[PDB]
């Protein structure tokens, strides 16, 4: 039981190790989000040259 | 001579059977109760272990 614990281990130690990368992985892809939405918002803010 | 004559074979035979017993017979035959002890200790140790 002691070995087959270990290999049990193996199996929380691997899906933490992707679970952490795709939670820094989904970071990175929600600020590239943040980063386009602005630019179109800022994009769209220059009617300012009509409009005032 | 009727009682007298057994004095002196037992006391040198009883005196070499327990130093030749001390040096080649006994130890080999004790050091496995460490052993044995230690085979069980080890088993719960490694319980406490895999839980740790």
């Amino acid at each position: 039981d002691l070995e087959l614990a270990h290999e049990k281990a193996g199996q929380q130690l691997r899906e933490a190790k992707a679970q952490a990368a795709e939670i820094v992985e989904q970071a990175k892809k929600r600020a590239n989000q943040i980063v386009d939405e602005a630019r179109d918002q800022a994009r769209t803010e220059g009617e300012r040259l009509k409009a005032q | 001579m009727n009682i007298n004559a057994t004095l002196i074979g037992q006391s040198v035979a009883f005196f070499i059977f327990v130093l030749f017993c001390m040096k080649f017979v006994w130890p080999p035959v004790i050091a496995a109760l460490q052993e044995r002890q230690k085979k069980i200790a080890d088993g719960l140790d490694a319980a406490n272990r895999a839980a740790r």
